[PDB]
C-alpha cells in the first residue's frame, strides 16, 4: 500500500446539491483510492456508495467535563457553620454581658 | 528542624547546670526548651499531614 | 443478523439494521425490553 | 444525560456540523428531545466550531461546560496533558469505524 | 454466511452481588474523625497538660 493523506480534509458527505461526494468517501466512488484506513463513521448514507468492513473500534456519544478535584478546605473552615457577623456579634456580646 | 535545635539547646542548659550549681535558672531553661520543642513538634507533625494531603 | 451466502436479501437487510440505528429505534427497543419491563427500579 | 438535562447550571454543547447535532435533533427520546429544544434557543449560543475550541471552553469555563464529542477524542483528550478533562457517564448511541 | 452490521454493541462484563450495606466493626466508634484526627488529639492533651 502507499499511504496517501485526503487532499480535502473531510471524513465525507455529500453536498446535496451537486451530489458530488467530497472527501475519502469522494476518493473511492470516484476512482481515486482503493482502501480507506481511516475513523470512517459507519452510515446509511455512505453504505449507498461503498461497503464498509465490520467495526474495527465501537464508540459512541459521550460527554465531558472539566476534570475536578480537592477543595483544600481553608486552615479556618470550621468557622463555616456560623456566619462573619455571628461569630463578630459573638464576641460583642460576650464582652458586653462580662 | 526547630525542634532539633530546641531539643539540642535542652541538653547545653542540662549540661551546662552540671558545672554551675548556683545557678537555679540554668534548669528551668532546659524545661522550657523541652516543652516549647515539643510544641515546635506538633505543628511539624500537622504541617506535614496537612500539606501532604493537598 | 446473518443471511445465506449469496442471498439477495443481503443487502437490504444490511440497510435495515443500519437506518434503525440513526432513527433510534435500536435504543428504544433495548429501553423497552430491559429497563421498562423491569423490576429493580 | 438525565442529570444534565434537569440541571441548569453546567451548560452542554454540541458542534454544529457534525452527527452529534443530528442525534439530538432527530432524538424521540424525551431525556434527549428536551435537551434539544434547550440547546436550540440557548444562548449564548454553546454550539461549538471546532473540537479544539470545545475542549478549550470547557477548560475556560471552570466546570461550566460540558462537551458531547465521541467516546474515542475524549479518551484521548482526557490522556492528553493539562489532564484537565474526564469521561462521565455512558455512550449515549452506538456507532462504529469501519 | 454474511453477518449485517452489528444491531447492538456488548462486551464482556463483571458481575457481582449488590453491596448489601455492610456489617459494623468493634472499633467503628471512631470513624467520623480520621485517624490523624485522633493521634494529634492524643498528642495535644499530652502537650496542653
Ligand atoms: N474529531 S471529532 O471532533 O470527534 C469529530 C467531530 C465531528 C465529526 C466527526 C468527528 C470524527 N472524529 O472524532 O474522528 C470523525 C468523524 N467521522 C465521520 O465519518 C464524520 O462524518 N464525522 C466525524
Amino acid at each position: 500500500y502507499k499511504i496517501a493523506i485526503v487532499p480535502d480534509g473531510k471524513y465525507g458527505a455529500r453536498d446535496a446539491d451537486t451530489k458530488i461526494w467530497n472527501g475519502m468517501v469522494g476518493e473511492l466512488v470516484y476512482g481515486k483510492a482503493e482502501i480507506a484506513i481511516a475513523p470512517l463513521t459507519i452510515t446509511l448514507v455512505r453504505e449507498e456508495v461503498i461497503d464498509f468492513s465490520k467495526p474495527f473500534m465501537s464508540l459512541g456519544i459521550s460527554i465531558m467535563i472539566k476534570k475536578p478535584q480537592k477543595s483544600k478546605p481553608g486552615v479556618f473552615s470550621f468557622l463555616d457553620p456560623l456566619a462573619y457577623e455571628i461569630w463578630m456579634c459573638i464576641v460583642f456580646a460576650y464582652i458586653g454581658v462580662s | 528542624i526547630l525542634s532539633v535545635i530546641l531539643l539540642f539547646m535542652g541538653g547545653l542548659c542540662i549540661a551546662a547546670s552540671e558545672f554551675y550549681k548556683t545557678r537555679h535558672n540554668i534548669i528551668l531553661s532546659a524545661g522550657i526548651f523541652f516543652v516549647s520543642a515539643g510544641l515546635s513538634n506538633i505543628i511539624g507533625i500537622i504541617v506535614y499531614i496537612s500539606a501532604n494531603a493537598g | 443478523v446473518a443471511t445465506p451466502k449469496g442471498s439477495s436479501l443481503r443487502t437490504p437487510v444490511n440497510l435495515a439494521v443500519l437506518k434503525l440505528s440513526e432513527a433510534g429505534v435500536l435504543d428504544k427497543l433495548k429501553n423497552k425490553w430491559w429497563y421498562d419491563k423491569g423490576e429493580c427500579g | 444525560a438525565e442529570d444534565l438535562a434537569k440541571q441548569t447550571e453546567i451548560a452542554y454543547g454540541t458542534l454544529d456540523s457534525g452527527s452529534t447535532k443530528e442525534f439530538f435533533r432527530r432524538s424521540k427520546i424525551a431525556v434527549y428531545e428536551k435537551m434539544w429544544t434547550y440547546m436550540r434557543s440557548a444562548e449564548p449560543s454553546v454550539f461549538t466550531r471546532t473540537t479544539a475550541e470545545g475542549v478549550a471552553r470547557v477548560r475556560k469555563s471552570k466546570g461550566k461546560f460540558a462537551f458531547l464529542l465521541e467516546s474515542t477524542m475524549n479518551e484521548y483528550i482526557e490522556q492528553r496533558k493539562p489532564c484537565d478533562t474526564m469521561k462521565v457517564g455512558g455512550n449515549l448511541d452506538s456507532k462504529g469505524y469501519g
